[PDB]
């Protein structure tokens, strides 16, 4: 019976171990997701800002060329 | 195994460190971080941005001094990393954080996150072989040599009383308010403004601290002296000007005995002592009243101990011998206590090993927190 | 020939009442009522239009691609990761009903089938009793 | 008797750990689906921004 | 072995310095008397200090390629730079060089003084090397290059990545760190190629081969997970470093990649060939010929080089397979003929019990269904007879 008890606790250990392992794993993959998303976020910001400043350059060109 | 334990006494205002076994802390400097405010124009200027220690104190005008720790709680961990890293630099220790176990003083009732993240900082960026967080009162009593008695400290950001019985610091009698030295300086700054003199720059708040350290005192009678016009002594600034203080020198450290002036429902220092003693076993009250130890830099005002005796006599029961000790190393009490504690053979079994921290984690620290 | 009206009505209806239709995976089994002669009741799993909504999202995304409601896309994702289980369950239920129809349309057969029919209902009872067993499914 | 009762309880703990484990796997996969969604968003956003960008740039320049 | 530079000094200065040394007295500007005022002397000094700045720039602007080269070259590189700059600063801080600067400042030729105190990258170089030094101090990469034991290689990988964990206190370039990891992988593939070349992989029997391959996969496994730990830690630093750059490409092709792929394909060669030839230990005379194609690959597998191994060993493996194809066809056609020529069904069962493991290979296994069904109806009828005879009871 105590042999069966320790066996059940060994399985319990495997579940606990692998659970911390899996939690950790998905947290790592999600950290990589944050990195990819953050990169694309900054890229979106850069594209929006480039569109704004270049349209402004086109408006400045409209101003000076019309003058 | 390592070389020698390094007792790093923190403090919200002045950090103090050195190796264990040392007599006095050889390395002490303010716990602030100064980065320049102006613009680097001329080449050959002061290279590097963040300054800590004597260099930050010297070129004080350029910096925009801030504190990373307030009320014994770290607000910015990056500045604290740079401060600790500065402690291990060539200007202070000239060592490595890999061969030295670390004794770390820490104020009571602080959040768990302080011990947890501070432990991560040490065992991960510094990778110290062994860390040991402890109280501060226990160390001060170890520094005086006696063993049972309360400890009344008031550093720069915290103030508390701990009734210690033979080392077992009674955790159910630790009163703790957050009115200490820096806050007294802050209130002094407010009173200086009310005097007419304005000091509001971050690198000028330090001048307000200097004024608190050499021009304030404690009135015995708190009201009888307020109803009189003092001699109004002058003060010489680093600039060379002159400030006549007047009543703004005794009412400034009056805050510690009455935090109504700052507008707060907390208590004075005397009430912290009396409540710390009365919230203990009735069989130890006389022993605690016969053994009071002061520590911390805010207990250095003139007339501090005498006023504390008067206040405690007003709150203690009649005909009970009150005894307040006040050693000459109140600034170095926690550090000297750390030097005595960490230099013992039982410290090997008292720390937390790096291996243990990697096995259990922060729970191991909370487990072996004493 | 305009489809933005249909796209809007789609995102509309799905965000008007299919906000809760999405994750209906918990109550795996549901008894019924069927007003007919005798007013019988059957067994039913809760995945009828959701599967088509999954196909709808995939079609809009690969087909045209809009700024498809991300919340609905992730709820569709959660329906996908539990969908095949439900398919198998639904077909098992349907085959069970078809067999019960054939069995009770006969009468002699019941005597001999009795044991297996109780077996099937034993597992059916054990399947209905639990709803949402994320571990043992 | 008490040993078998403890075996039942040991299996109970095993059950709950497996429940929470499978639940964490499924939920983290759902979170992963959310991340894939965020990336898909930003992908299309970058595409639209780059296209609109170049078109307005070159056409107003011409 | 970074060169060293001995900065010259004006000999007259050394003359008066030695004269100040014969007596107990510190050298100073006042000792030259009316020699400081000589524009010729100060012009000579200005030229000398200008040359000093040139010489120091020759060392401070130095840098190597973090991408290519061995990792050991980089570790030794930063150590040698610290040695060079350390000796340089001690030459600079000498009282003679100081007095030359004092002379130029007294002569107000500020071009020399300002250029000596700000143009040389020395002050920044010492700072940078001291920031890289804790990661660079005692890097244990020699242990991979020390023992041929695959477990020692694994332990070396463990100690090396735990030593690489020190980046949290060094502020070293993350991109250079990634390239350093790839140099480490070059060393990994080098050491493994060395060891396994000595282990005689394709020579040895399947069992020792298996143990060798198990330890090698453990090496790759430890590489993988421990490297992923370093990826996590690097992202942790990056989240505090994102304020500086985002040029972190994160593309890593650790050199042992095709070695890993190659090992698994060679695994399959030893595995599958070993299997089929081991099944022909249940026996028309193509046995040795299977071993011939096997050894065709053991010879023309050219002791498994990487590049040509791809570009030539593909056809080598394929060639062996073609010989197995002929071997198959002959065995299948052969056995179908011994089956068809078998006159008894029990005899036919004996041929099936003669090639049990040969009725595994799908290639072989396809063309026997007809014979199978003949045997099934035999089995069928006999179990039916058992139903009959057992349906009659024991009492009767
Ligand atoms: N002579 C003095 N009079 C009054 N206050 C002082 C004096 N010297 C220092 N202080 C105050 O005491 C504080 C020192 O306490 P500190 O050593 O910081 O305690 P801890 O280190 O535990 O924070 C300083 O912030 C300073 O403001």
């Amino acid at each position: 019976y105590e042999q069966m008890h320790k066996e059940l606790t060994d399985k319990l250990e495997h579940l606990e171990q692998e659970k911390h392992e899996l939690r950790r794993r998905f947290e790592n993959r999600e950290g990589e997701w944050e990195g990819r998303v953050s990169e694309l976020e900054t890229d979106v910001k850069q594209l929006q800002d480039e569109l704004e400043r270049q349209q402004l350059h086109l408006r400045e060109a409209d101003r000076e060329k019309t003058r | 195994i390592a070389n020698q334990p390094v007792v790093i006494d923190n403090g919200s205002g002045v950090i103090k460190a050195g190796f264990a076994g040392d007599q006095i802390p050889k390395y002490c400097f303010p716990n602030y971080v100064g980065r320049p405010k102006h613009v680097r124009v001329m080449a050959g200027a002061l290279e590097g941005d963040i300054f800590i220690g004597p260099k930050a104190e010297e070129h004080r005008g350029l910096l925009s001094i801030r504190y990373p720790m307030e009320h014994g709680i770290v607000k910015d961990w990056n500045d604290m990393e740079r401060i600790w890293q500065y402690v291990y630099s060539k200007d202070q220790l000239q060592t490595f954080s890999e061969e030295h176990p670390v004794l770390l003083t820490e104020a009571p009732l602080n959040p768990r996150k302080n011990r947890e993240r501070a432990a991560e900082v040490f065992f991960e960026t510094f990778n110290v072989p062994a860390l040991f967080i402890s109280m501060q009162a226990v160390l001060s009593l170890y520094a005086t040599g006696r063993t049972t008695g309360v400890v009344l400290d008031s550093g720069d950001g915290v103030t508390h009383a701990v009734p210690i019985y033979e080392g077992f610091a009674m955790p159910h009698s630790i009163m703790r308010i957050d009115i200490a030295g820096r806050d007294v300086s802050r209130f002094l700054r407010l009173y200086l403004r009310k005097e007419g003199y304005d000091f509001h720059s971050s690198s000028e708040f330090e001048i307000v601290k200097a004024i608190k350290e050499r021009a304030c005192y404690l009135s015995i009678n708190p009201q009888k002296d307020e109803t009189l016009e003092t001699e109004k002594a002058q003060y010489y600034l680093p600039d060379g000007s002159t400030i006549e203080i007047g009543p703004s020198r005794f009412r400034a450290p009056e805050l510690l005995f009455r935090p109504d002036l700052i507008g707060e429902e907390s208590e004075g220092i005397h009430e912290v002592l009396v409540f710390a003693i009365q919230k203990s076993d009735m069989d130890l009250r006389r022993t605690l009243f016969s053994n009071i130890v002061l520590s911390g830099g805010s207990t250095l005002f003139k007339g501090f101990g005498d006023r504390l005796l008067s206040e405690v006599k007003k709150l203690a029961p009649k005909d009970v011998k009150i005894r307040i000790s006040a050693p000459q190393e109140r600034l170095y009490s926690t550090w000297i206590g750390g030097s005595i504690l960490a230099s013992l053979d039982t410290f090997k079994k008292m720390w937390v090993s790096k291996k243990e921290y990697e096995e259990d984690g922060a729970r191991s620290i909370h487990r072996k927190t004493f | 020939l305009n489809t933005q009206e249909i796209f809007d009505d789609w995102a509309r209806k799905v965000q008007q009442r299919n906000l809760g239709v999405s994750g209906r995976i918990f109550t795996i089994e549901s008894t019924r009522v069927r007003g007919r002669t005798g007013n019988v009741l059957k067994l039913k799993v809760n995945f009828l239009p959701e599967i088509i909504t999954l196909s709808k999202e995939v079609r809009n995304l690969k087909w045209l691609g809009f700024r498809v409601p991300l919340a609905i896309v992730n709820k569709a994702h959660q329906a996908n990761q539990l969908y095949p289980f439900a398919i198998s369950l639904i077909e098992s239920v349907r085959t069970y009903e078809r067999t019960c129809e054939k069995v009770e349309e006969r009468n002699t057969i019941s005597l001999l089938v009795a044991g297996l029919k109780k077996e099937v209902q034993a597992l059916i009872a054990e399947g209905i009793a639990l709803v949402w067993e994320s571990y043992k499914l | 008797r008490q040993y078998e009762q403890m075996h039942k309880e040991l299996t109970d703990k095993l059950e709950h750990l497996e429940q929470e484990k499978h639940e964490l796997r499924r939920r983290f996969e759902n979170r992963e689906g959310e991340w894939e969604g965020r990336v898909s968003e930003l992908e299309t956003d970058v595409k639209q921004l780059q296209d609109e960008l170049e078109r307005q740039q070159l056409h107003l320049r011409e | 072995e970074i060169p060293e530079i001995s900065l010259p000094i004006h000999p007259m200065i050394t003359n008066v310095a030695k004269q100040c040394y014969e007596r107990g007295e510190k050298p100073k500007v006042t000792d030259f008397g009316d020699k400081v005022e000589d524009p010729t002397f100060l012009n000579q000094l200005q030229s000398g200090v200008n040359r000093w700045i040139r010489e120091i720039q020759k060392v401070t602007k130095l840098d190597r390629d973090p991408a290519s080269g061995t990792a050991l070259q980089e570790i030794s590189f930063w150590l040698n730079l610290e040695r060079a700059l350390y000796r340089i600063q001690e030459k600079r801080e000498s009282p003679e060089v100081l007095l030359t600067l004092d002379i130029l400042k007294h002569g107000k030729r500020f071009h020399a003084t300002v250029s000596f105190d700000t143009d040389t990258g020395l002050k920044q170089a010492l700072e940078t090397v001291n920031d890289y030094n804790p990661l660079m101090k005692d890097f244990p990469l020699n242990d991979l290059l020390s023992a041929t034991e695959l477990d020692k290689i694994r332990q070396a990988l463990v100690a090396i990545f735990t030593h690489l964990r020190k980046i949290r206190n060094t502020k070293y370039p993350i991109q250079r760190a990634l390239r350093l990891v790839e140099a480490i992988s070059r060393d990994l593939s080098s050491q493994l190629l060395k060891v396994l070349g000595t282990r005689k992989l394709m020579h040895v029997a399947y069992e020792e081969f298996e143990k060798v391959m198990v330890a090698c996969f453990e090496v790759f496994q430890t590489w993988d997970d421990e490297y992923e730990k370093l990826q996590v830690l690097l992202r942790d630093i990056v989240k505090r470093k994102r304020e500086e750059n985002l040029k972190m490409v994160w593309r890593i092709n650790p050199a042992h990649r095709k070695l890993q792929a190659r090992l698994d394909q060679m695994r399959k060669f030893r595995r599958q060939h070993e299997q089929l030839r081991a099944v022909i230990v249940r026996v028309a005379n193509a046995i040795e010929e299977v071993n011939l194609a096997y050894e065709n690959v053991k010879e023309v597998d050219g002791l498994d080089v990487s590049k040509e191994g791809t570009e030539a060993w593909e056809a080598a493996m394929k060639r062996y397979d073609e010989r197995i194809d002929r071997v198959e066809t002959r065995i299948t056609a052969r056995l179908r003929d011994q089956l068809g020529t078998a006159k008894n069904a029990n005899e036919m069962f004996r041929i099936f019990s003669r090639f049990n493991a040969l009725f595994v290979r799908p290639h072989i296994r396809g063309a026997i269904r007809e014979y199978q069904t003949q045997l099934i109806q035999r089995v069928k009828d006999d179990i039916e007879s058992l139903h009959d005879k057992f349906k009659v009871q024991y009492p009767q």
